[PDB]
């Protein structure tokens, strides 16, 4: 009955839900959430890695600043006063 | 510049005001026996077995400098004269015991050259295991078989 | 007849959306490895 046009884009994608369904979309949403979690985990890891890079040069004494820009947004802002 | 770490009312090691940071070996149990220093926030570093923080403005005049410059010859330390050569600091065996960690090895102009962590006994003389400055960055030299003081 | 478990079409379009997911995962995996590599460089430097 109902129409499951193509798109587009997306749009129609949700129209298919009606066609063959209960389910379908919820599983896709869960997959999307998992993807978001992977994206979030990557970012968290990246920030920790950015710390790992700024480490050593975390004690004191001139030496960046310097490479702190170009410098993955902190780097700086960080070198200074 | 030198301050003592106490644990259950007992001196475990030392803390030192070098450069603009406040150092103390990470392995040392206790808390610096100085109000101003004790309440600080230290950043541990297990690679270097170091644990630094920043010197309060009112004590910064009390720090001890440092230097990467260390030519073969004799250096000064609380128990006498250390000898540097072959990229190794040594002393007459017996002149350094557990509880000497944290003590700086000065040169003749007062610049701190290294900080003792422990020593390996190799007979007549003991090769010290120290924290020393490289081109700009900190480093740690630990002779084979060191006994952490 | 009919009735069965997918997935199925609709090709192209389907690929358009699929291609969007997983790429970022590869990126963060590569970045993770690169961070490890740099860490090892620091370890060697010490």
């Amino acid at each position: 009955s109902t129409n499951g046009t193509a798109h587009g884009h997306p749009h129609e994608i949700i129209l298919y839900y009606y066609e063959l369904y209960p389910t379908m979309t919820v599983v896709i949403v869960s997959v999307a959430s998992f993807v978001l979690l992977s994206m979030v985990g990557t970012a968290v890891g990246m920030c920790v890695c950015a710390r790992r890079r700024c480490i050593t040069p975390y004690e004191l004494t001139p030496g960046a600043t310097v490479p702190f820009l170009l410098s993955l947004l902190c780097c700086v802002r960080t070198t200074k006063a | 510049c030198i301050f003592e770490v106490k644990h259950e009312g007992k001196v475990m090691g030392y803390a030192c005001l070098v450069g603009d940071k406040v150092m103390k070996p990470a392995h040392v149990k206790g808390t610096i026996d100085n109000a101003d220093l004790a309440k600080l926030a230290f950043k541990r570093s297990s690679k270097y077995d170091l644990e630094c923080a920043q010197i309060p403005v009112h004590m910064k005049s009390d720090a001890s400098k440092f230097t990467h410059e260390k030519p073969e010859g004799y250096y000064n330390w609380h128990h006498g004269a250390v000898q540097y050569s072959g990229g190794r600091f040594t002393i007459p065996t017996g002149a350094g015991k557990p509880g000497d960690s944290g003590r700086p090895i000065f040169d003749n102009k007062g610049r701190v050259v290294a900080i003792v962590l422990g020593g390996a006994n190799e007979g007549a003389r003991t090769a010290l295991s120290v924290v020393t400055w490289n081109k700009d960055i900190v480093t740690k030299i630990t002779p084979e078989g060191a006994e952490e003081w | 007849h009919t009735t069965l478990g997918v997935q199925d079409i609709s090709t192209t379009a389907m690929s358009w959306v699929q291609k969007i997911t997983g790429g970022v995962g590869l990126i963060v995996a590569v970045a993770a490895l690169i961070l490890i590599v740099v860490l090892c460089v620091s370890f060697s430097r010490h």
